[PDB]
RNA sequence: GAGCCGGUAGCGGGCGUGGAUCCCUGGAUGUCCGAAUGGGGGAACCCGGCCGGCGGGAACGCCGGUCACCGCGCUUUUGCGCGGGGGGAACCUGGGGAACUGAAACAUCUCAGUACCCAGAGGAGAGGAAAGAGAAAUCGACUCCCUGAGUAGCGGCGAGCGAAAGGGGACCAGCCUAAACCGUCCGGCUUGUCCGGGCGGGGUCGUGGGGCCCUCGGACACCGAAUCCCCAGCCUAGCCGAAGCUGUUGGGAAGCAGCGCCAGAGAGGGUGAAAGCCCCGUAGGCGAAAGGUGGGGGGAUAGGUGAGGGUACCCGAGUACCCCGUGGUUCGUGGAGCCAUGGGGGAAUCUGGGCGGACCACCGCCUAAGGCUAAGUACUCCGGGUGACCGAUAGCGCACCAGUACCGUGAGGGAAAGGUGAAAAGAACCCCGGGAGGGGAGUGAAAUAGAGCCUGAAACCGUGGGCUUACAAGCAGUCAC
RNA sequence: CAUGAGUAACGAUAAAGAGGGUGAGAAUCCCUCUCGCCGUAAGCCCAAGGGUUCCUACGCAAUGGUCGUCAGCGUAGGGUUAGGCGGGACCUAAGGUGAAGCCGAAAGGCGUAGCCGAAGGGCAGCCGGUUAAUAUUCCGGCCCUUCCCGCAGGUGCGAUG
RNA sequence: GCACAACCUGCGGGAACCCGUACCGCAAACCGACACAGGUGGGCGGGUGCAAGAGCACUCAGGCGCGCGGGAGAACCCUCG
């Protein structure tokens, strides 16, 4: 949580939660680490304004918080995050790996 | 440093009427010379100025939360055409 | 336009000069755009002058080579 | 500055008194004048060739204006 | 490394893995004021003279490049080509320089050479190779620390004030120039043989230097940046980086419990209530760059140093020195020394001349009246870190739109206000009402957590209840009943 | 945070009463009608100094010493433009500056000259009409101002001493 | 220098920028910390009457009605007969 993160759009779980059925996080600040996992929001049952319906309440309530999340989910779930060992000539490749792997490699999915 | 453009046309209201039939009024760069008024306008629209006046306004009572401000320079210049020319778009439009 | 910093790359001159020049110019239709289409428009404002000051950034460049 | 010399540096300080004496005479000293002051000394001059001047001051002036005089 | 269009989140539109936000180093215009300097001027705004440009050409008017002053050296003719100036919290040198209070008065004295006005060099200057110490046939630059005695002593000998060599320590380069003599030379005057100014050898370190005669002499020394190349220390961006889940009481768990885990890194903070194994690029260790800075280690660049006697001597300051008029100094007038200068006098080249003892006779001491700088103590603007250093009336007054509000003419003075909650989910919607604001619904773990909204007491005013009160004189009360 | 205190006080003894109106509410706003006090001022006018505001439109919880649907109050938007008015684009005194110069321990003291420096000098327009709002600035009628290019006629023209 | 292209003078042609007004403004907007009855510069100062007149009394234009109201109205200070 600073200048740095952790994981991205990425895919993952919650530990200390209510759900921990991780999925989707819809966007992840810099500093804030402030991320949003589409999983428990509300409606701010809007203005009473035609902005929303003229007969309003707003309805995707998403803002993600806490920080107990854990990122990265290869054929394994709670692992922390590598490095490189380069390997390739300019290899930076500080995908993830730690037991299972995954990376979010450009392909299939993130 | 040396681009021409320095104004900004005055949509007001009562200033209409002059764009209306001879006369036309503007925000101009707080400092161009009159014959300043006179160049730019002259090269620019491709017109024939003609008498080019000048006034100028700060701004006054813009209550800010906690503490306070009243604006900037807003400054004020008005040329006339010689036949009646130029300003078309500009003029059928505000 | 980092392709823009190309153009620039290329002329000198006269031609730098009524670059910027009309494409001030140019701007300049923005400011009277100040109460038309405005709204896709933002962009030619910020960018547009990003894109002049380059235009100067380069005369800059290269007369200043020379003298 | 304005009036030190010319032939160097004659332009300052002085502080002095007294009161009285009567030491090794038959006692000790009327002790006493906490005052202030200045201390100088003055003005005069010659020519280069044809048309000059000197200012300067007193001694140092003499011997030098002698000095210059060699040339 | 993959998100940003600063604090505004909102509107209305965007740029970007064909390194976008942004961290750094060097880039470009860089408005007008401010040393201002082209001129003026109540700064932050009005004037002008030169070449270029554009426009309606000339007149107008903009971009522009333009044009103080100073002293400073150069071609006397470039007046071309330099310098400074303008700052700066504290430290710093010199310039000038004060009452209180003490001396329970107070005139010597005292605070003190302190406060303050100034000028100015810095990044630190200050001082800095001895006419020193000190008396032992001794030391050896200068500066700062400990000690040296608060003795030696200075004094209405009263208040008080108060050293210095040595020793312990730290830090240890030393280097130079006019000094006529050399010759050289150009100018000299005026010519021969004087002076003037350039090159030098001489260019005194603890004493020679020069000129004549002879012994001479044929590779180790670097500066105070002499100087250059580097590993340039950093600057700000870097990088990794140790090990747990199941459960479980909970709105919560990182907690109780179970078993499994790390450790050259149990420093700390951060993740809805107190984790080594969850957040942290930290303690673990390592990291790294083509710019801006150098001591080291070494090189080279190395100006310039680095011999012996002989001989008539001429060769570091214009005033030493002595009279009084004064400063220093532990010295306040004294038997009072040395350095230091304001008046008048007014010279010596190493048999020279001040210095130890007022002074005289001695021995001894040092070599004056020019020059340069490093290194060790000071200082704190600014950065980093630690605190039997502070918690919002203490802390900087100042914890965040406080040196601003606001008083004063100016000079100048100089507040207050920190927290809603765990996260905004902070209040659609219905109902009295002009509105505020008030009852409901939803929030939620709570909203007596509701926007000045945590904890939220005393004071004071309030709504209800208990006892009590219209022949009563008493701080209060209070013992009794 | 209390207290006299819900008493003292509302800033001038130049008085006001009605009708209708608009409003959630109008002694305290709007029209209109009776009425008193100014008038030599409670007139207008330039200037100073203030610097918002002025207007037009919404609003009043703060502010007026209560009111208050009123405002010089709050919110927003628009509002003054001149070769001939003024001041500089010119003159200068006192007077400040100051190249020179005289002068201080330093910082300065004094200062010719040239400059800065005035509803004191000097200079070319007025009136009638038009905006919520400004005017001899705008419009219009009428009357000029200097400076530049030229041409036409005319001359020892030609400093600012 | 002029004098052949300097100045005096007509006509034509063409030029002329910088800063300024709003409104208050003998006063709730300027000065007294207040919508404080204090002060603050020059312009006839309309009219009637009065010997004269910016004083007098009523007024012209033009300006108001001071900004907290209604109420009976005794003590008593005020102001005045």
């Amino acid at each position: 949580m600073r200048v740095k993160m952790h994981v991205k759009k990425g895919d993952t779980v919650l530990v200390a939660s209510g759900k921990y059925k991780g999925r989707v996080g819809k966007v992840k600040e810099v500093l804030p680490k402030k991320y949003a996992v589409i999983v428990e929001g509300v409606n701010i049952v809007k203005k009473a304004v035609r902005v929303s319906p003229k007969y309003p309440q707003g309805g995707f309530i998403e803002k993600e918080a806490p920080l107990h999340a854990s990122k990265v989910r290869p054929i394994c779930p709670a692992c922390g995050k590598p490095t490189r060992v380069r390997k390739k000539f300019l290899e930076n490749g500080k995908k993830i790996r730690v037991c299972a792997k995954c990376g979010g490699a450009l392909d299939t999915e993130e | 440093t040396a681009y021409d453009v320095i104004l900004a046309p005055v949509l007001s209201e009562k200033a209409y009427a002059g764009f209306a039939e001879g006369k036309y009024t503007f925000w101009v760069h707080p400092k161009a010379t009159k014959t300043e008024i006179k160049n730019a306008v002259e090269t620019a629209f491709k017109v024939k100025v003609v008498k080019v006046n000048t006034l100028h306004v700060r701004g006054k009572k813009k209550r800010l939360g906690r503490y306070l401000g009243k604006r900037p320079d807003r400054k004020k210049a008005i040329v006339q055409v010689a036949p009646g020319q130029k300003i078309e778009a500009l003029e059928g439009l505000i | 336009m980092r392709k823009q910093l190309e153009e620039a790359r290329k002329l000198s001159p006269v031609e730098l000069e009524k670059l910027v020049r009309e494409k001030k110019r140019e701007l300049m239709e923005l400011r009277f755009q100040a109460s038309i289409g405005q709204l896709s428009q933002n962009h030619k404002i910020r960018d547009l002058k990003r894109q002049i000051a380059r235009l100067l950034t380069v005369l800059n460049e290269k007369r200043r080579q020379n003298a | 500055m304005k009036e030190g010399i010319h032939p160097k540096l004659v332009p300052a300080r002085i502080i002095c008194g007294c009161g009285n004496v009567i030491e090794t005479y038959s006692t000790k000293p009327e002790i006493y004048v906490e005052v202030c002051s200045k201390c100088h000394p003055f003005y005069t001059g010659q020519q280069r060739f044809v048309d000059t001047e000197g200012r300067v001051e007193r001694f140092q002036r003499r011997y030098g204006d002698s000095y210059r005089k060699g040339r």
